């Protein structure tokens, strides 16, 4: 199903000014063919983990109807080749059919090294795998109707052959949530769960500036404890008051505001 | 990185050579190209300014100093070492000189003065080297039109021909090819704009291009008429509008 | 250099050929030889002609 | 300077030899400044130097400018 | 008594409650992580927690169960892995995660990643609202920052507990412990 | 790094604790304005609405550092009251030296040399502060010099400073080029400070209150803060947007 | 060293050593009967020797 | 560095303009010999600095012939040959110095 | 390269036409006809120093040599070299050299060399060591090179001083060429004409003005300037590039810094 795009709050802005890059070339490689440039193909998304690189990925994809193939590879990672090259092999053959299609790579970056020079030498055993897969979805071939979005999430993990054009044309960014973004994604938490009416979400907001919206499900579930601790199935507004102070302070400390390259 | 000797001013490096007095020349190369070309009959001292903020007034940017009504200067290099080095030359001559010999420096003798400035900041420990590097362009009675580098170490030279900052490479290849000092002033002007023109191309208009000479009295200039014996102003500097005159002559 | 072939001629070749009469008439043997000047004038060039 | 002249009476040696000393530092302002100093500048710098010897240093000048 | 208290809020509560969580829809604690210096009692604590919400008390460690080889440990530790889970009510005790967390590149690739890997299938199986009611887990380990990067991604170990340096009042109160053992001498 | 420490030159010779200082002047995170009219120089600041433990007036930006000549001050305040000093101070002493009133120019170098001999001095911290001098000065009329943490100094015929820079500059330079001269319009001194309160509310996107702004006006020999209710006058018609 | 340092802090790293190590460790700590047993360490210095 | 066992130590020059005459000479031969002999002026005239050196003159007064379709060399390109392959040597090493001294 | 082969020719070079007339006369024609070498009797030309900053298009070079040879072309990057055991670099420098003797005529490139070849090192670190151990093997092995069928030595650098330059020097390396990348009026014209060709334009505005505004622009700055250019294009319907757009686009992108950037904070 479409991760409903009224839900993306504070970063609405985004899916708009991404269909630019990624429905007009994918639905006709045609129209820039016959503008006269190289069709774009290698996109790198980047902000903080938890602002929904990958929820936005899938927000476009269901629009277009375009086949979706969501592979994250930290699940898989390992030093020299071993169920990796079973997998690479499998997905671009099924990406291939179902074209046109979109490879949402996410977290490029667990088997992406780092070059080295008197490092330890098993990290260049694992970037081995990352150009493997290079090659497979694209050679020398340019191919809009197949496409590659690569999202990173660590920075200095990330291969600094992956940042060159010719493996990746645009660098869009996507960056924090709106303030009022945060309070729109704060209310369609609660309302999905039991609330007796609650709208001290205007106050809790201002302090709960900067919040990811991975870190605004935390204050919703906290409060909720202290709902059950109460005796009460129902989060009461005085529980959300609480709550939103404590979790602010981690948020900051422990806090992902890189933006990576 | 390098060593605790060669940051240390007070402390022989082990090459000799300190960390420090490189880091100076790094920063030269960095800055603007200048350059000074000798004629018989004057010198010319060009570069271009920073272009800054689109709001920053240019104008107030100045990379030519006059030190006296008749010796300019021109640098590579940051504002702030600029300037303050730039009072301490003024004052260290009229000391000096003004008063003992109640006259302007020769060329050579301010060249002198300021190098041993340059020194002293190189010597201190703890005080880093001036990070400007000069070209002391000037004009003196006895020993006529000369032509200066002063570097932040505190040696110093006269030449023929010298530019600095990025573009040197280019630029003194350039003045050998067209020029030599036995020809005249006027050609050299015109030679020098397109010398600094190679470097840049967007703009190279008279706004954003100090260009001066140094080279006849001006006796409207020396503004207590009715005396003539005393010279005049040997450095004219020359407006936009009068760069723009001597690119149509290009 | 032809300084060199004599010089290097008496070093190696008349005690690998016959250590018998090198060391009657001198005494002792030689020990390793050590090649030094710049690079690019031809030193391992020299070793490989010799052997 | 060019466009600020005096006369001078008192004892001549002082006279010559604080235009001389004064001379300079007015210079130096009017270069530091890039301006042409006020005339009431050179008044005052003039005076402080004077009061200090309480008038033995003996120059007495109408500065004009 | 304050890592008592949070502790309390993470374990027992949810344990009582859970019909509550399930009504609401919201997740229980999935687990806590104890860290910092040693002889703070991350042992001690468990016990008392566990005792208190009657549910089987594993004390266990993850690199500990593998016997000499890591051909026929890899494959023991799997079976632990799905006794453990078996037999709800249960918190887990899985202690130190140094030997295993690696988070160099030179991380074994070996049979050291299957123990690994097992530990987030784990965690992540807890997710929901009901499994996270029986199965609980309690993880130990002294370095935080060794870790496996998958592990600080997601809600892994849902709480994270850093223990404070002890103050006076946490000082007179453990020594009053000891000297109980001892003559009483006023 | 030893690299980043040492006062003396980096081994790049462009400083690090330079670039250091830029960082600082943007904690505070103030947009400020200042705009040269025909004959009147704004300068405008947020001034900050803290809680009631503090007073809000007191909490300010705007500083008299004598007649004719305001500053601005853009990063830390106990660093900007430290500078602050030292300006106030050379402005009476070259009047005692000279006889006259300081000109603007002339205040702004004075200060350049002072941060160039604090990297010199190795004890010293470089003050990581922006000085933004405005006057109506003796000959030259509005002006504007901005001087930087480092030492680099620059005048201007309109600025603003913070984060949230970029977005009030490209307003400001559009409209000198319709306009096709440098001074905002309009001879009155009055209107020209609404020209500046509206177009610093377009830039940046939020309406202020009296509460959320102080103006600073220069006229012909005084510097002087307008009353809270002035501002109003002003914000009533362009509130309505 | 085996059973005393860590040899984690090298590059390519080890932990062989962590195993042994860790296994002495939780013997000592927690219940766990004895028979009256002393234990004695013999390091050349404390440093040496892991801080555990 | 320190006694041991090393013992016997060769020290090699840099060519001379007699050795360099030498090995330009028998590299000729075996080539195309150069036409009015006037390979001892070029050996005579300068010193290269290595026989690496001299095998690089060798080589693209070989290549001026080639440029022309012709196999045979003169001496007028042994005089352009030598001229490139020689100041290219130093223009290299060269750059490194700033203005010390 | 010939498995799957470059669409690089030697059409497909725009610029440098005369960098790159010097570079297929020392590498391509040994390997085409030995033939012409052996009737003079010359050694063949040595190895090839490419160097020129990146965007200078060293690469390029290669992919177009690549296709034309019909033969061998083994590209290899530095990484390969250095230690992946902490052993590995001194074998992995023997086998490059065999595997082209088998598969003969053969192309030898390496990508990167700058971090491989350094004038001193640092034996206290264990890692280090093999770094040293290639350098001192590759030296070695080349003076065994002489007079084969590959190709000696290909390597291309950002700088001819990276490499140490009393022992890599002429007749090794006897074309070390250097890129224009400040580039003359003749240079930046063919590069503009790549495009020019690619797609025709609809004369809006002069055409010469670009140039003569591009201060020293490398290739790569006039490829990212019509990619913006294009993107406008999609939106507008247009399929025919305004000379009015492409003036705009270089407007919005006044690369290699100018001034408005470098002169910002070096002032
Ligand atoms: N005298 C010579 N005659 C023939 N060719 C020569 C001569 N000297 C050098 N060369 C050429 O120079 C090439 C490289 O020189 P070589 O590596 O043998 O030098 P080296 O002085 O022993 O240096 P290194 O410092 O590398 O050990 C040789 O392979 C050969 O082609
Ligand atoms: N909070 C406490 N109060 C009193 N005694 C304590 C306390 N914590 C630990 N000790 C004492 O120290 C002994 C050893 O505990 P230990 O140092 O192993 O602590 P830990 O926090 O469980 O660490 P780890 O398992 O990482 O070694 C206990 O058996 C107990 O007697
Ligand atoms: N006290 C000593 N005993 C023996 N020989 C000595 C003594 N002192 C000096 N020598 C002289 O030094 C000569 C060479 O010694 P050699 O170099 O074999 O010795 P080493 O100290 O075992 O070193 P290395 O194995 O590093 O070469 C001996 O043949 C002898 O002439
Ligand atoms: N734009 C948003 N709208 C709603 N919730 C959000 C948003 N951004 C983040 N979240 C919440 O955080 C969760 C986790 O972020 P995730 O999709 O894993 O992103 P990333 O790839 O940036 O780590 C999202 O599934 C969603 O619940
Ligand atoms: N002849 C040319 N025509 C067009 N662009 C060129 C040309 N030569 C070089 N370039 C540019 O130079 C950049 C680099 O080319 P590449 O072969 O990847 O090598 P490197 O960065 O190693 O020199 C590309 O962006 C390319 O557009
Ligand atoms: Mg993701
Ligand atoms: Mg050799
Ligand atoms: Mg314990
Ligand atoms: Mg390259």
């Amino acid at each position: 199903g479409e991760i409903t795009f009224d839900g993306i709050g504070g970063l609405t802005e985004q899916i708009r000014e991404l269909r630019e890059v990624i429905e007009l070339p994918l639905k006709n490689p045609e129209i820039f063919q016959r503008v006269g440039i190289k069709p774009p193909k290698g996109v790198l998304l980047y902000g903080p983990p938890g602002t929904g690189k990958t929820l936005l990925a899938k927000a476009v994809a269901a629009t277009i109807g375009a086949n979706f193939i969501f592979s994250p590879a930290s699940g898989i990672v390992d030093k020299y080749i071993g169920e990796s090259a079973r997998i690479i092999r499998e997905m671009f053959a099924y990406a291939k059919e179902h074209e046109p299609c979109i490879i949402f790579m996410d977290e490029v970056d667990a088997i992406g090294g780092r070059r080295f020079s008197e490092g330890t030498s098993a990290d260049r055993e694992i970037q081995r795998t990352l150009m493997e897969l290079l090659t497979q979805m694209d050679g020398f071939d340019n191919l809009g109707q197949t496409k590659i979005i690569m999202a990173t999430n660590r920075p200095d993990t990330l291969d600094p052959a992956l940042l060159r054009p010719g493996r990746l044309d645009r660098k869009v960014e996507i960056p924090l949530p709106n303030e009022a973004g945060r309070l729109e994604i704060f209310k369609i938490h609660t309302a999905k769960v039991k609330k007796t009416g609650e709208f001290d979400f205007e106050a809790a907001v201002k302090m709960s500036d900067g919040f990811n919206g991975a870190d605004i499900r935390n204050c919703a579930t906290e409060a909720g404890f202290f709902a059950i601790r109460d005796d009460r199935d129902h989060i009461n507004p005085d529980d959300l008051m609480k709550a939103v102070r404590k979790v602010a302070e981690v948020k900051k400390l422990e806090g992902t505001i890189e933006y990576q390259k | 990185m390098t060593d605790r000797y060669s940051f240390s001013l007070t402390t022989f490096s082990p090459s000799g050579k300190l960390g420090q007095i490189d880091y100076a020349l790094t920063a030269v190369k960095q800055g603007v190209t200048s350059l000074g070309i000798k004629a018989t009959n004057g010198v010319v001292i060009a570069t271009e300014k920073k272009s800054s903020s689109p709001l920053a007034m240019s104008e107030t940017l100045s990379k030519v100093s006059l030190l006296t009504p008749d010796i300019g200067a021109v640098y590579s290099g940051m504002g702030p070492d600029y300037r303050v080095l730039v009072d301490k030359s003024r004052k260290v001559a009229h000391t000096s000189y003004k008063r003992i010999y109640g006259e302007y420096p020769p060329t050579k003798l301010l060249v002198s003065e300021v190098a041993k400035i340059m020194q002293e900041a190189t010597q201190s420990g703890g005080v880093r080297p001036f990070g400007v590097s000069l070209l002391i362009a000037g004009h003196d009675e006895f020993n006529g039109f000369s032509l200066y580098q002063v570097d932040p170490s505190g040696s110093y030279f006269p030449w023929k021909a010298t530019a600095i900052g990025k573009g040197s490479v280019a630029a003194k290849t350039f003045l050998e090819k067209r020029w030599n000092d036995e020809l005249e002033l006027e050609d050299a002007i015109h030679i020098a704009l397109l010398t600094l023109k190679e470097s840049v191309e967007g703009e190279f208009n008279g706004d954003t291009i100090e260009l001066a000479i140094i080279g006849d009295e001006n006796p409207d200039l020396l503004g207590y008429t009715g005396i003539p014996t005393d010279k005049g102003p040997r450095f004219r500097k020359l407006t936009s509008q009068e760069i723009n005159d001597r690119l149509e002559a290009l | 250099l032809t300084k060199q072939i004599k010089e290097i001629k008496e070093v190696i070749e008349l005690p690998v050929k016959h250590p018998e009469l090198f060391e009657s008439l001198g005494i002792a043997q030689p020990k390793g030889v050590i090649l030094y000047g710049p690079p690019g004038t031809g030193k391992t060039l020299l070793a490989r002609a010799v052997a | 300077s060019p466009k600020i002249w005096c006369a001078g009476a008192g004892t001549a040696a002082d006279t010559e030899a604080v235009t001389q000393l004064i001379g300079s530092n007015i210079e130096l302002h009017s270069l530091y400044t890039s301006r042409e100093p006020r005339v009431v500048s050179a008044l005052q710098m003039l005076k402080q130097h004077l009061f200090k010897y309480q008038g033995h240093i003996g120059a007495y000048l109408i500065v004009a400018g | 008594d304050k890592q008592i208290e949070e502790l309390v809020e993470a374990i027992v509560l949810p344990m009582k409650r859970a019909d509550k969580f399930k009504d609401m829809g919201i997740r229980a604690p999935k687990g806590a992580l104890m860290y910092g210096p040693p002889g703070t009692g991350k042992t001690l604590l468990a016990r008392a927690c566990a005792a208190q919400t009657n549910a089987t008390f594993l004390k266990l460690a993850a690199p500990q169960l593998v016997q000499m080889y890591i051909g026929e440990g890899a494959k023991l530790v799997r079976d632990a892995f799905a006794l453990a889970k078996e037999k709800a009510p249960t918190i887990i005790f899985i202690d130190e995660l140094d030997a295993i967390g690696t988070k160099r590149f030179d991380s074994e690739k070996s049979g050291d990643r299957e123990v690994q890997r097992t530990m987030l299938e784990l965690l992540n199986q807890l997710d929901g609202f009901s499994s996270d009611d029986r199965v609980k887990v309690l993880a130990a380990t002294n370095r935080v920052d060794v870790l496996d990067p998958a592990l600080l991604r997601s809600g892994r170990l849902d709480r994270k507990i850093e223990f404070p340096l002890p103050s006076e009042d946490s000082r007179a109160q453990i020594l009053q412990i000891h000297s109980r053992k001892m003559t009483t001498d006023d | 790094g030893y690299d980043r420490h040492i006062t003396i030159f980096s081994p790049e010779g462009r400083l690090y604790q330079v670039e250091y200082a830029f960082k600082a002047t943007n904690q505070t995170n103030i947009n400020s304005l200042a705009v040269r009219g025909k004959d009147c120089t704004v300068v405008i600041s947020q001034k900050k609405v803290p809680d009631k433990l503090l007073d809000p007036t007191t909490v300010s930006y705007i500083f008299c550092i004598s007649r004719t000549i305001g500053m601005v001050v853009n990063g830390p305040i106990p660093d900007a009251r430290n500078a602050a000093l030292r300006a106030k101070a050379e402005a009476a002493e070259f009047r005692y030296k000279y006889g006259y009133d300081m000109p603007c120019d002339v205040l702004a170098k004075r200060m350049a040399n002072l941060s160039q001999i604090y990297t010199q001095r190795a004890y010293m911290r470089p003050l990581g502060v922006i000085l933004t001098f405005v006057s109506v000065d003796e000959e030259l009329g509005p002006s504007i010099y901005k001087t930087d943490p480092a030492g680099y100094y620059v005048g201007y015929k309109a600025t603003a400073t913070g984060p949230k820079q970029q977005e009030i500059t490209t307003n400001l330079e559009n409209h000198f080029k319709k306009s096709k001269i440098d001074h905002i319009n309009e001879e009155s001194w009055e209107k020209v400070v609404e020209f500046a309160i509206t177009h610093m509310i377009d830039a940046l996107g939020t309406e202020f209150s009296k509460n959320d702004l102080e103006v600073g006006v220069a006229t012909k020999d005084k510097f002087f803060t307008l009353s809270a209710e002035n501002i109003e006058e002003r914000l009533v018609a362009i509130a309505e947007q | 060293a085996v059973g005393g340092a860590r040899f984690d802090d090298g590059a390519g790293g080890d932990n062989e050593v962590q195993r042994t190590m860790l296994e002495l460790i939780t013997q000592l700590d927690g219940f766990d009967p004895r028979g009256n047993i002393k234990v004695m360490f013999a390091t050349n210095r404390p440093n040496t020797l892991d801080p555990a | 560095l320190r006694p041991g066992r090393i013992d016997r130590k060769i020290e090699f020059p840099p060519p001379s303009v007699a050795a360099r005459a030498e090995i330009l000479r028998i590299h000729s031969r075996k080539m195309n010999l150069t036409r009015g002999i006037n390979l001892r002026k070029v050996a005579e005239k300068m010193n290269g600095c290595s026989g690496a050196d001299v095998k690089g003159v060798c080589t693209e007064a070989g290549m001026y012939a080639l440029r022309e379709r012709r196999i045979h060399v003169t001496q007028e390109d042994f005089e352009l040959a030598v001229g490139k392959v020689m100041n290219k040597n130093q223009e290299t090493a060269i750059s490194v110095a700033k203005l010390f001294k | 390269g010939e498995n799957e082969k470059p669409d690089v020719t030697y059409a497909d070079v725009g610029g440098l036409d005369m960098q790159k007339q010097e570079i297929r006369e020392a590498v391509e024609l040994p390997l085409v006809q030995a033939d012409l070498y052996e009737q003079i009797g010359i050694d063949p030309p040595r190895g090839v120093l490419l160097y020129g900053p990146p965007g200078t298009g060293k690469t390029m070079l290669v992919k177009a040599v690549a296709n034309s040879t019909k033969a061998a072309f083994i590209r290899v990057n530095g990484s390969e070299f250095v230690h992946k055991y902490l052993g590995e670099g001194p074998r992995m420098v023997r086998d490059v050299f065999r595997l082209a003797r088998e598969n003969a005529p053969s192309i030898i490139f390496i990508d990167e060399v700058d971090s491989i070849a350094t004038k001193r090192f640092d034996a206290q670190t264990g890692s280090d060591r093999e770094v040293q151990r290639i350098l001192i093997e590759l030296l070695t092995q080349m003076d065994g090179f002489d007079q084969s069928t590959n190709v000696k030595v290909i390597m291309a650098t950002n700088r001819a001083d990276t490499l140490d330059p009393a022992l890599l020097r002429p007749g090794r390396l006897d074309r070390k060429i250097e890129f224009p990348s400040l580039r003359d009026r003749r240079e930046r014209r063919l590069i503009f004409g790549t495009i020019a060709s690619k797609m025709s334009l609809a004369p809006e505005a002069d055409l010469d003005s670009l140039i003569i505004r591009n201060d020293s622009l490398s290739g790569a700055v006039i490829a990212a300037i019509m990619q913006e250019a294009g993107l406008r294009a999609v939106r507008k319907n247009r399929y025919v590039i305004l000379q009015s757009d492409l003036e705009e686009a270089y407007a919005t992108q006044v690369k290699t810094d100018n001034t408005v950037d470098k002169f910002d904070f070096y002032k």
